[PDB]
């Protein structure tokens, strides 16, 4: 399977992109985000199209495409 | 700002 490109989205409006496959955990993802901001991953939420982001969730779980966006809420 | 992109397992892959 090919890299899916996510732009992941901070409270402070920043952007990073994020490569993940269509079953990879998004925990992955959470981890590597809220280790280069420097908070613990439970004091953020992660939310696709205003639905929250479970640990194992995958992107083929949630229907995410090229491009989609994830947003990083305060928890 | 300068473009970030990080690969979850070379950030140009696609594999
Ligand atoms: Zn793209
Ligand atoms: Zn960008
Ligand atoms: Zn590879």
């Amino acid at each position: 399977g090919e890299y899916i490109k996510l732009k992941v989205i901070g409270q402070d409006s920043s952007e990073i992109h994020f490569k993940v496959k269509m079953t990879t955990h998004l925990k992955k993802l959470k981890e590597s985000y809220a280790q280069r901001q420097g908070v613990p991953m439970n004091s953020l939420r992660f939310l696709f199209e205003g639905q929250r982001i479970a640990d194992n969730h995958t992107p083929k779980e949630l229907g995410m495409e090229e491009e989609d966006v994830i947003e990083v809420y305060q928890e | 700002a300068e473009e970030r992109v990080v690969v979850i397992s070379n950030s140009s892959s696609r594999y």
